[PDB]
C-alpha cells in the first residue's frame, strides 16, 4: 500500500521497507563540482538494435514498457559495468508541474521527468535473483526537459489513453528505445538502490548528463494517467518521484571532463 | 523488485 500520497509517500516507506534509511539509497543530488572525472571509466555501450518490446502496463505507480529479456537482444555494457546487463523495462517519473518530477537532481536542479532504462546482470540468470546482489542491476537515467517534442516518445504518449488506470496493459511491440536517447552518452555513475519499494541496494546508476527535450503536450499526456483502478475515484498519476536521499559514504564519478 |  505504498505510493506517493500524504499518507503513503516516500517519508512513510521506511515503516515497511527499513532499508529506506540505508547506506546506498537512491536517488541523490549530483553535485557537479564534487563529482570526480574518472579517466578509467569506459564509454557506455548501448546495444538496442535487436530490442523486442512486448507490452506497456500501468502498475499504479508509473507505466512500464516491457521487453523480451530471454536473450541478449538489448544490452548495456562498458561504462562502469563488468559483464552484460539485459534491458527488462523502462518507465518514467514525472511531476504535476514542469519544475519537478526528476528523482536525481543536478546541483539541486529538478527536471520535469526522468526516464529509467532498467537492466539486470546476466551472471545472475533472472531479474529476481539480480535484485538480491549489489551489482545486480544497471539503471540508465535520462532527464527530460520541456521544449521541443521528442519524436521517438510519441508512440508511447499515444498508447497511454488505453492504459489509463492501474492494472491495464496493452500490446506494445516494435518500439525502438534508441529514440529516447540524447546525442551524448557522457554520464555520472554511483552505487545505489531501487527508488521504489522494495528499495533494494542492487543498482549501479548511470545518469546521462545531456537531457532529452519533450513537448508540453507529451508530458501533459503523462499527467492524465491515473494511480487508481477503473471505477475507483480519479487520482491523477503525478509526482511519482522519490526525493534525493543522503549520499553517505559514496563517490559520484564523471565519465567526462 | 518484487514478484512481478
Ligand atoms: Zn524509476
Amino acid at each position: 500500500h505504498w505510493g506517493y500520497g500524504k499518507h503513503n509517500g516516500p517519508e512513510h516507506w521506511h515503516k515497511d521497507f527499513p532499508i529506506a534509511k540505508g547506506e546506498r539509497q537512491s536517488p541523490v543530488d549530483i553535485d557537479t563540482h564534487t563529482a570526480k572525472y574518472d579517466p578509467s571509466l569506459k564509454p557506455l555501450s548501448v546495444s538496442y538494435d535487436q530490442a523486442t518490446s512486448l507490452r506497456i502496463l500501468n502498475n499504479g505507480h508509473a507505466f512500464n514498457v516491457e521487453f523480451d529479456d530471454s536473450q541478449d537482444k538489448a544490452v548495456l555494457k562498458g561504462g562502469p559495468l563488468d559483464g552484460t546487463y539485459r534491458l527488462i523495462q523502462f518507465h518514467f517519473h514525472w511531476g504535476s508541474l514542469d519544475g519537478q518530477g526528476s528523482e536525481h537532481t543536478v546541483d539541486k536542479k529538478k527536471y520535469a521527468a526522468e526516464l529509467h532504462l532498467v537492466h539486470w546482470n546476466t551472471k545472475y540468470g533472472d531479474f529476481g535473483k539480480a535484485v538480491q546482489q549489489p551489482d545486480g542491476l544497471a539503471v540508465l537515467g535520462i532527464f527530460l526537459k520541456v521544449g521541443s517534442a521528442k519524436p521517438g516518445l510519441q508512440k508511447v504518449v499515444d498508447v497511454l489513453d488505453s492504459i489509463k488506470t492501474k492494472g491495464k496493459s496493452a500490446d506494445f511491440t516494435n518500439f525502438d528505445p534508441r529514440g529516447l536517447l540524447p546525442e551524448s552518452l557522457d554520464y555520472w555513475t554511483y552505487p545505489g538502490s531501487l527508488t521504489t519499494p522494495p528499495l533494494l541496494e542492487c543498482v549501479t546508476w548511470i545518469v546521462l548528463k545531456e537531457p532529452i527535450s519533450v513537448s508540453s503536450e507529451q508530458v501533459l499526456k503523462f499527467r492524465k494517467l491515473n494511480f487508481n483502478g477503473e471505477g475507483e475515484p480519479e487520482e491523477l498519476m503525478v509526482d511519482n518521484w522519490r526525493p534525493a536521499q543522503p549520499l553517505k559514504n559514496r563517490q559520484i564519478k564523471a565519465s567526462f571532463k | 523488485x518484487s514478484l512481478p
